[PDB]
């Protein structure tokens, strides 16, 4: 099961005409090539070992795409201006998502195409990749003039042509990841007493912690999963219960990287 | 390998 | 007009041990537009050679950012993350508590 996809930005500025392009691409959610126009001489940069195997030309002819895709954003900032009667001299930014899914045969399960502005849902491709979804009126304005271009076959034979083709270099360039989160429950006398189920240092980072024997609602306590820095994530969830009746809720675990969900207290 | 775009927004 | 509000957490990789050397990690996100300032204070005093990762969005377009820089717990030192944004009308502290 694997993932390619670039995430990109380009950012207006106050009297520079000129917006800051930043483009960044991932291969299973890890960064590997990195754009960014603030750059003295910009350039894709190899973001992980396995990307220096890739010779000269590779990195001149993407480079040269970045720049064009720079100029791309940098007229349609320019007409998003307009479409939303934007003063001049603000800052605003535009952003896109795209690339392509494939299962465990290395087969497309999806395709991606977004835009949003000012972080808003602009447009879409759907699933079929031959439709599009429109956020509001400017949007939709937009999706008439691709639905009538067709713009839709040339995006449909980018994810299901050269993403999978490509994605399917980079991985063999790279053959399976995870780490399980080791976790434990704290004692915290409220004035009553928390407790903290905790998980610590699992990849990759989606994960479900819960209480309970039943299913124990909300009072629940949680925080965003949040990386260590060396590559795990951490997360706990935590829920308070009054003194002696510990030992009558559980904490559970689900992370695909566990054998089994653990089943934790104490 | 990135995408190229086709028509503006 | 449209602006979001970052979140800060402020936790140490390592599990805290006073004494012993670990990485304190202030991590902000779900914040736009991406133009943010970061500092991560030892007793209110600004740390030189903080990290920073570069910029990057989520799937929800909101952008994220994490600062790191080594450091020693101790019983007294406080550790803190303030952060200014466009969303705030002024920059936020976060304060290190070592058990979340």
């Amino acid at each position: 099961p694997h993932s390619m996809r670039y995430f990109e930005t380009a950012v207006s500025r106050p009297g520079l005409e000129e917006p800051r392009y930043i483009s960044v691409g991932y291969v299973d959610n890890k960064e590997f090539v990195r754009f960014d126009s603030d750059a003295e001489n910009p350039r894709y940069e190899p973001r992980a070992p396995w990307m220096e195997q890739e010779g000269p030309e590779y990195w001149e002819r993407e480079t040269q795409k970045a720049k064009g895709q720079e100029q791309w954003f940098r007229v349609s900032l320019r007409n998003l201006l307009g479409y939303y009667n934007q003063s001049a001299g603000g800052s605003h930014t535009l952003q896109q998502m795209s690339g392509c899914d494939l299962g465990s045969d290395w087969r497309l399960l999806r395709g991606y195409l977004q835009f949003a502005y000012e972080g808003r849902d602009y447009i879409a491709l759907n699933e079929d990749l031959k439709t599009w979804t429109a956020a509001d009126m400017a949007a939709q304005i937009t999706r008439r003039k691709w639905e009538q271009s067709g713009a839709a076959e040339h995006y449909k034979a980018y994810l299901e042509g050269e993403c999978v083709e490509w994605l399917h270099r980079y991985l063999k360039n790279g053959l399976l990841r995870t780490d399980s989160p080791k976790a434990h429950v704290t004692h915290h006398p409220r004035s009553e007493v928390t407790l903290r189920c905790w998980a610590l240092g699992f990849y990759p980072a989606d994960i479900t912690l819960t209480w309970q024997g039943e299913e124990l609602t909300q009072d629940m306590e949680l925080v965003e999963t949040r990386p260590a820095g060396d590559g795990t994530f951490q997360k706990w969830a935590s829920v308070v219960v009054p003194l002696g009746k510990e030992q009558n809720y559980t904490c559970r675990v689900y992370h695909e990287g566990l054998p089994e969900p653990l089943t934790l207290r104490w | 390998y990135q995408l190229e775009n086709y028509c503006g927004l | 007009m449209i602006q979001k509000t970052p979140q800060i957490q402020v936790y140490s990789r390592h599990p805290p041990e006073n004494g012993k050397p670990n990485i304190l990690n202030c991590y902000v996100t779900q914040f736009h537009p991406p133009h943010i300032e970061i500092q991560m204070l030892k007793n209110g005093k600004k740390i030189p050679k903080v990290e920073m990762s570069d910029m990057s969005f989520s799937k929800d377009w909101s952008f994220y950012i994490l600062a790191h820089t080594e450091f020693t717990p101790t019983e007294t030192d406080t550790y803190a993350c303030r952060v200014k944004h466009d969303s705030m009308a002024e920059p936020k502290t976060v304060y290190w508590d070592r058990d979340m």
